[PDB]
């Protein structure tokens, strides 16, 4: 599911410069390791996976913070 | 590598030569090879991509998929001059660049060459998707108006599709849907004509977040209808019903972007590109010496002018009208002769082409090829036609003077050895300006950059009530810049008042956009107080309510952008095309009008 | 007046690399001035992110390290 | 940079480099010449009374301004009087109409203002001068193709350029052709033109495929047949980009003006596969590579047969002497000539004596230094030269 | 009683050897243009043909050389052979040879006659001989084909390299050349609005027209098949070697089998920090498997991809 | 200075440079990379000679690190 | 053979092009007459008559060649020599007028306008509007992409500054110059800018770590400090100025 | 490998609602995209059996423009609504129907007299909305079979000789296919890059499955050439 336009994920988080930070911090997880995608993979690279999860509203700064606190508390 | 055109291949893509990737992507490939297990060791991988057989091309595809590349060209003047794309592998040695972006790059296809670079990492890839992909930025972050605008044969094809013509079979049929494709493709009909009445649904945005369907039967033409299949809902039919020239089409993508946003406009563009090429090609538009029509009158005006100037020079032989005044005089003759010969050729190439329904003359706009080409807004200009058909006009001597005897020949008839040799003066003088213009231009942008880079945009709001009062620019010869164009975007210092006392149409500070500018357009307000940078909103940053529209995306500027550099390259980018120095731009005489008497255009 | 205004920048690293290098470095060597790295050219020449854009986030994070101690 | 009014038929106002040396580097005009004093002078027909005498005079720029000179293209009669009573002329830094009796000169031909480069371009009137200015420059940087097509529309100038350029083979002292062939052409000269006691005939050896400074072919191919009479000045061969004594730099192509699906957009250009099949526009390229074998501190270097650490596979295209057979198709890092460079003094200890015993040392200290083809280059070997030294006892295939 | 009407191939007319016309009489309202166009594109696109491919000649070692006493360069002779048109029967390879001596032109008739091979123009020129004592001998290789296949593309065959002196040439195959057509009103007067299609072909003399037309429409008709019915809607990591043959002695093999490890890969990806703690390994057996598996695989890690079993 | 092709250098690759490049890219541990870097310098432009083994082992200064570890890596 | 875009021609005002095409058209036309004529095995006399009648057309034109001076063959020769087109020659500023071109062109049974009906090749459909077709005489310039297309990933560097080498042949990488940085800054994309400056030019440890992580699928940077800064600090230390980096 | 050519292995179909369908076939020999597509397209719109309304008889006013007793809609629009009406017809070529409706509310296609041969796809298509009053409407719609699209350029104009007035012939849309657009995209197989992916976008009024329509047109074209394949691979 190639993304031509990011606007839909930019409405989710204002200022795309923020999007890029969150997108890549989320994609890094799946890229290097120790995460699995919240959305069905369409064969696409991990970057698009991340932007899709942001466009779906499943992932954001707050959500990644809550997941970080949950993973640190569970460890 | 060298650039070719991309004439399928949607906006966010880019034909990348097969051989050339495979290099750029080497590290990436070896990774994949070691994952699949085709190479246990680095030397194995290395050897198979050296041998470049078989699996490797298959893996290349898998490597490239969704990995944005970025292309860059030549002098990079503004930030658009580098943009990012999804590659599509293509056997060839050259890079295919989609047409629409040729604008930005300032690239034709005469042997220009592009560099290509590969973002690595993740951060970089995302910065390429969400910043430099060509589908983010369709609007020029200087003036704000769209780039991406269709040029050159796209224009000529839309303009051909939508015309009116007299007769042209299958006129005055009533059909619904239309679709009307049926009927153009089948013969049955001519798209230029018929002034077919067709029924159409509109889908206005009248209701908030909802499209209300309105349908009716309209009088329009076939190619209008045909073209309407592209326009994505939410717009009026009245946008596609008209001769639809170049201007028209910029406006149409502008309205589309503003009304329905980015995502449907970036597709809508594409589509426009395609239907333009299509139809233009069908039209068979060509050019032939008979397409240049020299008016019969030309001989007569030039003879009359040869007689006048003969009269004045005989007066010089009699002592009267000394050569001092006689020079400006004869200039005033041949220039008016220029204007009259011009007017004759323009009158002859427009209109005419009289078709007949029962009255034998309806006197329709011409379908002449060169005329259509200039008229469409695709190539060229009226001035440029006048060189081919009417006079060339007065020649500028390299010392900045005018030769008394202008060139009377158009390029259809040739120039004389003497006249060509005179043309030469100005030709070369003008070639040698572009040199100088490059150097000085760039040095200017260099300094502007240098000064302006520290600017950042840090605090969100400042709270200063100082500002700049905003007015029209009126001068002699009415007004060049209307007050909506100046006050658009920006933000409001203190308030605004209606022509009635103590009536405010905007509160506090407000972002002023197309809607608010319609409010201010319908009322009588001739001045608006507006806060802006340089009133030093905050400390280091120039806060976003000063400033206040990013241009590009039409929302207000987000915190943390540069601004510095954007300004410098916005200022400096133009000026490559500038009058430069040493011109008086007189045109008529050195002597001033000397009349202190005022005059008014309106009451 | 824009060249005067470049050369007069607080950061001695930019403006050294704009125009006049001898002059610049002599004012700076005698005076003993520190760069602070606060603009975009310095960050480039040192090779670090620029205080703008995507890296702007990251220069706040570090700036909060200076104020907090 | 600017064109001054005295460049009239001296330099050229059109041919000039478009690059940042502009008006600096100029080109002589056609009929231009030079004095003993080093000044540009240009010809004019002499007009006495109002008849134009066929005597010509070369005028220098100072000499020229004193007089009145007519226009290249103007009317005229069998008697030699001007048709129109007011004739456009030049005087001094200017131009304007004068009476019949005033003008004493005339421009010879219309080619005078234009340089040879631009004197080649048809319809140059209808062209703007700058755009003319490019195309004059572009006919230089064309590239001769396998078969040379005569331009189908042209100025007439092509015979001069070809035969003057001296790329064609031209027949001196001519007569009937005794023997013909690709590389050689002899003329049995007429009994009329001959030096007594030398007798004999004239031979012409044509040059076959030869790098040019721009690594393009120079190739001469005989025009004349056999048993055909030839006079002095007729061309026996055509050099490259020449057809029967005309200058033929490109090919003729059936062109259609019309936009076609965006493929011709901006300044691009769409072509039928026919063109590619029929091989017009196919151009040769010959590239030189040299190997040299030299004396070092450690002793002399020898070429080939045999090399250390190298497969038979790689050596299959070489000769007894080690240079590649003429005719081989060479790609990539195939070895064009091999060569050995000796190293210092490997003596003893069991491992050194063991490698020398097992492999016969394989010439030992020599290294792999050879003439391998540059990577990403290709092509057959058309010729090998091999200049040697006196008293080296070269033998082999030298 | 609408139905339709099927055209029939009738009145083939032959202007010359190359030029021909073929007329399709009973066509409906819009079929003229349909079949006209299709047929044209199938004609020019594909059609079978016999082209020269390889020419090897006694004089000359490569293409840029010249032979003494021929007028032409060997290039030019290649290009004249390019243009040679010939048909043949069942045999696709067909090598042929030509010899000659003495002054005058070498035409295609000089080719040594073969039963199944037939030259359409005997007068086609190849070279020349300038004087006696010069001969030519060459062996031309003419094969069947379909499109334009260059020399440069066809070398993908690789395998053994062809010997020096074998010249290769671009093969153009398909004889069809140019093809026009027009449609015009039918004279039957039984029903008006019937029209007919004439096709004008010009070919090198290789193809008969009725076989050309015929083939074209067979190709087209066979090409419509899935339109008649629309339906519906290896790479592995090189090594499965059991760990038994790696010679782990006693302990290491059993310690690897305790994790239920089979073959290699499942063993090969583990960090030594992950493997170090299980019973019975110790520090010695880890270095033992490090030495054994140090040879061959070397790996001791990847993320790989998947597994076949 | 700059803007010209000063004889700045070529940075060519020898055998030890290339071997070390090859070590960079292979799954060695922290220690094993130290043994590898320890061996590739011992190698010569002639190949074969890795000189004395037990000096390779002893050069590390004991502390465990047997002979077998350098042997496998080797 | 070759299809070119009308829209060139008005803006650039080079009309040699168009007149070239037309007279080219008319030039082939005569050679087509003669082609067809010799191909039908016509007598020498009639062929002589049509070539003579061709040469002598036009006002004035000063070329008086006529046949009957050379006889039997010599005329067959030339005619076979011009079978492929008749080579018309228009000198610089005395060249052929349109009028003479239409005249020449009517002898070839070509339409005076120099435009002709053409058909689409795919759809088979006639283009609306006629089209200029004509022989124009092309060149191929010495610019070829075989000489141009470069592409490098990782190659040799420079001893000082440790940056990639200049150009193709030597495998440059590709100057990423000050305006190009400005454009990225302007986008605000600082990572792309940061890997340009460092990792992929002068950061030596960081280029290695980069490429090793890429081979492994990490795509992470680990940026360091570019060589060339270090150099600068030594070169300023070479005057009696210290410049040191204070934490 | 001579005379052996590629066939499409994909022939995928992806549909919007019932009547819009987009099929892709890949691969095809280069050049075949255009060939096959253009032929199919050509055929579908030019010639294809169907049936439409070739005439309508309305009571009272026989002029092409009139008040029509306050139907609220000019009879141009009624004739136009009757143009897009989908009808199935049996063996018989020509058939005439009548409709009479009074009262208030729109006039759908369900009020038409029901005959065994005539089959109406949807009542949803509305002829007129009439007007609110005591008022009625009576008209005789006419349908016949045909091929293609026959406008009111001719449709047997009869040269004003029509005895029972009425008339006002309607453009008749026979071929039950609304839009057909093909499109031609790069396909690749192994290392060979240049091939053809043909895309057919096809929108039909109803009465016929799109894909099955494609099928039909293929059988017509195939049926034309069946004369010629008799020599080569007849069986």
């Amino acid at each position: 599911m190639a993304r031509v336009t990011v606007q839909d994920a930019v409405e989710k988080i204002g200022n795309r410069f923020d999007l890029v930070l969150v997108a890549a911090r989320r994609a890094r997880q799946m890229q290097v390791g120790g995460k699995d995608p919240l959305v069905p993979e369409e064969n696409d690279k991990t970057t698009v996976i991340a932007l899709r999860e942001i466009e779906e509203g499943l992932i954001n700064n707050q959500i990644l913070d809550v997941r970080e606190r949950q993973e640190q508390q569970e460890q | 590598s060298v650039i070719t055109v991309g004439p399928y291949l949607r906006l966010h893509q880019c034909g990348l030569p097969k051989k050339m990737a495979l290099e750029l992507f080497k590290p990436f490939i070896y990774g994949k090879l070691e994952l699949r297990g085709l190479a246990t060791t680095i030397k194995a991988a290395k050897k198979m991509v050296e041998r470049e057989e078989a699996v490797v091309w298959d893996i290349l595809d898998e490597v490239i998929r969704e990995h944005p590349v970025l292309l860059n060209r030549a002098p990079t003047l503004h930030r658009l001059g580098i943009q990012a794309f999804e590659p599509v592998l293509i056997e060839g040695k050259a890079i295919q660049l989609h047409p629409l972006v040729c604008a930005a790059y300032n690239a034709d296809f005469d042997g220009d060459q592009m560099a290509v670079h590969v973002p690595l990492t993740l951060e970089a890839q995302l910065e390429a998707r969400a910043l430099m992909m060509s589908t983010n930025n369709i609007l020029s972050p200087a003036n704000g108006e769209p780039i991406i605008v269709p040029s050159q044969d796209v224009v000529l094809g839309l303009y051909y599709m939508t015309r009116d013509c007299v007769n042209a079979k299958g006129e005055g049929m009533v059909l619904t849907g239309p679709k009307e494709a049926e009927r153009l493709y089948r013969s049955g009909l001519a798209s230029l004509h018929a002034r077919v009445k067709v029924r159409i649904t509109e889908y206005e945005k009248d209701a908030n977040g909802e499209l209300v369907a309105k349908t009716s039967l309209k009088d329009t033409t076939v190619g209008r209808a045909i073209l309407w299949m592209i326009v994505p809902k939410g717009l009026p039919y009245s946008i596609v019903n008209q001769a639809l020239g170049k201007k028209a089409i910029s406006k149409m993508l502008n309205t589309c972007y503003r009304i329905l946003g980015l995502k449907p406009t970036v597709i809508f563009a594409d589509q426009i590109m395609y239907t333009g090429f299509a139809y233009a090609a069908r039209s068979g538009a060509s050019v032939g010496i008979d397409d240049m029509v020299i008016p019969e009158k030309k001989h007569e005006i030039i003879s009359e002018a040869e007689a006048e100037v003969a009269e004045i020079q005989e007066q010089f032989q009699s002592g009267l009208v000394t050569a001092g005044e006689r020079y400006n005089k004869v200039i005033d003759i041949w220039a008016a002769a220029n204007d009259r010969v011009s007017k004759a050729m323009m009158d002859n190439l427009q209109t005419e082409t009289v078709i007949n329904r029962d009255g034998q003359e309806e006197k329709q706009v011409s379908f002449n090829s060169i005329y259509m080409m200039a008229d469409s807004g695709a190539r060229g200009s009226a001035a440029q036609i006048r060189q081919l058909a009417g006079m060339r006009g007065l020649m500028a001597k390299p010392d900045g003077s005018i030769i008394e005897t202008p060139i009377t020949a158009n390029f259809r008839e040739g120039l004389n050895v003497l006249q060509y040799f005179i043309s030469t003066h100005g030709a070369r003088k003008g070639l040698a300006d572009t040199a100088l213009k490059t150097a000085n231009s760039g040095y200017l942008t260099r300094r502007l950059v240098d000064v302006a880079q520290d600017l950042v945009v840090t605090e969100d709001d400042c709270g200063t009530h100082e500002g700049i009062m905003m007015t029209p620019v009126i001068e002699g010869g009415d007004v060049k810049e209307p007050l909506r164009d100046r006050v658009l975007g920006r933000v409001t210092a203190e308030d605004v008042l209606k022509p009635g006392t103590a009536d405010i149409l905007v509160p506090r500070n407000t972002l002023l956009h197309e809607q608010w500018c319609d409010l201010l357009e319908e009322n009588s307000v001739d001045a608006v107080k507006v806060r802006s940078v340089v009133s030093c909103d905050t400390d280091f940053g120039v806060c976003a309510h000063c400033y206040g529209r990013d241009l590009a995306r039409g929302h207000i500027i987000n915190k943390g952008e540069a601004i510095g550099v954007i300004a410098a390259q916005s200022i400096g980018e133009p000026g490559t095309q500038l009058t430069m120095r040493t011109f008086h731009i007189g045109g008529a005489a050195s002597r001033a009008a000397a009349e202190s008497s005022i005059q008014v255009k309106n009451k | 007046g824009i060249t005067k205004a470049s050369l007069a920048t607080e950061s001695f690293i930019s403006a050294a690399s704009f125009q006049e290098t001898t002059r610049v470095l002599t004012e700076a060597a005698v005076a003993g001035k520190r760069d602070e790295l606060r603009g975009l050219k310095e960050n480039v020449i040192v090779g670090r992110l620029i205080p703008a854009g995507t890296g702007y986030a990251y220069h706040q994070d570090r700036m909060r390290r200076r104020a907090a101690g | 940079r600017d064109v001054h009014p005295t460049h009239y038929g001296r330099v050229c106002p059109i041919e000039t480099p478009e690059g940042p040396n502009i008006g600096l580097i100029n080109s002589l005009s056609v009929y231009a010449q030079t004095n003993e004093y080093g000044f540009l002078e240009t010809p004019y027909r002499k007009v006495t009374d109002g008849v134009v005498t066929d005597e010509i005079h070369y005028l220098s720029a100072i000499e020229e301004g004193n007089y009145v000179i007519a226009q290249a293209n103007s009317n005229l009669d069998e008697e030699g009087h001007f048709v129109e009573d007011l004739v456009t002329c030049r005087s001094k830094g200017e131009s304007s109409l004068f009476s019949r009796d005033q003008v004493d000169y005339m421009d010879v031909s219309t080619q005078q203002v234009v340089s040879v480069g631009a004197s080649l371009i048809p319809f140059l009137e209808h062209d703007d001068a700058n755009r003319a200015l490019m195309g004059a420059n572009m006919q230089r940087q064309a590239v001769p193709t396998l078969r040379a097509d005569k331009p189908l529309v042209g100025t007439g100038m092509e015979r001069a350029v070809a035969v003057d350029s001296g790329v064609t083979a031209v027949a001196k002292r001519g007569g009937v052709v005794q023997y013909v062939d690709a590389s050689r052409i002899v003329i049995k000269v007429n009994e009329d033109e001959m030096y007594p006691g030398e007798a004999g005939i004239d031979i012409y050896n044509l040059t076959k495929y030869t790098r040019s400074n721009q690594n393009t072919c120079i190739n001469q191919m005989p025009c004349v047949s056999l048993g055909e009479p030839v006079e002095r000045g007729d061309v026996l061969a055509d050099g490259p980009s020449t057809d029967l004594g005309e200058l033929a730099l490109g090919q003729n192509m059936r062109v259609a003006f019309m936009p076609w699906n965006g493929y011709n957009f901006e300044d691009s250009i769409l072509v039928s596969e026919r063109v590619v099949q029929e091989d017009r526009f196919t151009t040769i390229h010959i590239q030189e590579l040299a190997c040299v074998s030299r004396d070092t501190k450690l002793g002399p270097e020898e070429i080939t047969a045999d090399i250390p650490n190298v497969g038979e596979a790689a050596l299959s295209k070489l000769d007894e002497s080690g240079i590649v057979y003429i005719g081989a198709e060479v790609t990539g890092g195939d070895i064009l000539v091999g060569k050995v460079t000796p190293k210092g003094e490997t003596q003893l200890t069991p491992e050194e004596k063991l490698l020398r015993a097992i492999f016969g040392e394989k010439a030992s200290d020599v290294k792999d230094s050879s003439l391998r083809v540059p990577n990403g280059v290709s092509g057959t070997v058309i010729d090998v030269q091999v200049f040697t030294r006196d008293g080296v006892e070269k033998d082999k295939r030298a | 009683v609408t139905e339709f009407l099927k055209p029939r191939l009738v009145d083939i007319e032959q202007v010359s050897s190359t030029h021909a016309k073929v007329t399709l009489e009973p066509l409906e309202r819009g079929f003229g243009h349909t079949l006209g166009n299709a047929l044209r594109r199938i004609l020019l696109s594909s059609m079978p043909g016999c082209a020269v491919t390889e020419v090897e000649i006694d004089g000359v070692l490569h293409e840029y050389s010249t032979k003494e006493g021929v007028q032409e360069d060997i290039l030019e002779i290649l290009l004249n052979l390019k243009g040679l048109a010939v048909r043949v029967q069942g045999k696709d390879e067909v090598i042929l040879t030509l010899n000659k001596s003495g002054i005058g032109p070498v035409t295609a008739a000089d080719i040594t006659h073969d039963g199944d091979v037939e030259i359409v123009k005997p007068q086609h020129v190849i070279c020349h001989l300038t004087d006696e004592n010069a001969s030519i001998s060459m062996r031309i290789k003419v094969q069947r084909g379909r499109g334009y296949v260059p020399a440069s593309t066809r070398i993908h065959s690789e395998e053994d390299e062809r010997p020096i002196g074998r010249l290769l040439v671009d093969a153009c195959y398909s004889p069809v050349e140019r093809i026009a057509y027009n449609v015009e009103a039918a004279r039957v007067e039984q029903r008006t609005d019937l029209d007919k299609l004439v096709i004008e072909m010009e070919t090198n003399g290789t193809i008969d027209p009725e076989e050309a037309i015929r083939r074209a429409a067979t190709i087209l008709a066979e090409q419509l098949e899935a339109f008649v019915d629309l339906r519906d809607v290896e790479f592995d990591p090189i090594l499965l070697r059991p760990v038994d043959d790696l010679e782990l002695t006693v302990r290491s093999a059993n310690c690897l089998k305790a994790e239920a490890i089979h073959y290699i890969g499942d063993l090969v990806q583990r960090t030594e920090v992950e493997l170090l703690k299980t019973p019975n390994l110790g520090k010695k057996s880890l270095t033992e498997i490090k030495d054994v598996l140090a040879s061959r695989g070397l790996s001791l890690g990847m993320r790989l991809e998947n597994w076949p079993p | 200075d700059d803007e010209l092709p000063v004889y700045q250098g070529e940075t060519t690759q020898t055998l030890q440079d290339y071997l070390m490049w090859q070590v960079e890219l292979t799954p060695f541990t922290d220690t094993d990379r130290a043994i590898a870097t320890s061996i590739v310098d011992a190698v010569d432009d002639t190949g074969y000679l890795t000189i004395q083994i037990e000096d390779i082992v002893d050069s590390i200064g004991d502390d465990e690190i047997g002979l077998e570890e350098v042997e496998a890596v080797l | 053979d070759i299809v070119l875009n009308p829209l060139g021609v008005p803006s650039r005002m080079n009309i040699g092009q168009i007149l070239e095409t037309h007279l080219g058209m008319a030039a082939k036309g005569i050679g087509d007459k003669i082609n067809a004529m010799l191909k039908q095995q016509q007598e020498v006399a009639k062929l002589r008559e049509f070539i003579q009648r061709a040469y002598d057309l036009g006002a004035d034109v000063r070329q008086k060649v006529d046949l009957s001076t050379f006889s039997d063959e010599e005329v067959m020769r030339l005619a076979e020599n011009l079978r492929k087109g008749m080579p018309i020659a228009t000198p610089v500023f005395d060249g052929a007028k349109e009028a003479e071109i239409k005249e020449l062109l009517k002898l070839g049974d070509l339409p005076t306008s120099g435009q002709i009906r053409l058909y689409d090749g795919r759809t088979g459909e006639q283009f609306e509007r006629p089209v200029t077709v004509g022989y124009m005489y092309m060149l191929k310039l010495n610019h070829l992409v075989d000489d141009k297309m470069h592409a490098r990933s990782t190659g040799s560097y420079s001893l000082v500054t440790q940056q990639p080498l200049g150009g193709k042949a030597q495998f440059g990488g590709q100057r990423f110059g000050e305006m190009e940085v400005w454009a990225l800054e302007a986008y605000g994309a600082a990572y792309t800018l940061q890997e340009m400056l460092t990792v992929k030019s002068d950061d030596v440890n960081g280029r290695t770590k980069m490429y090793k992580n890429i081979v492994d699928g990490n795509h992470q940077m680990e940026p360091g400090m570019p060589e060339s800064f270090n150099v600068l600090l030594k070169e300023i230390r070479s005057l009696g100025i210290n410049i040191e980096l204070e934490d």
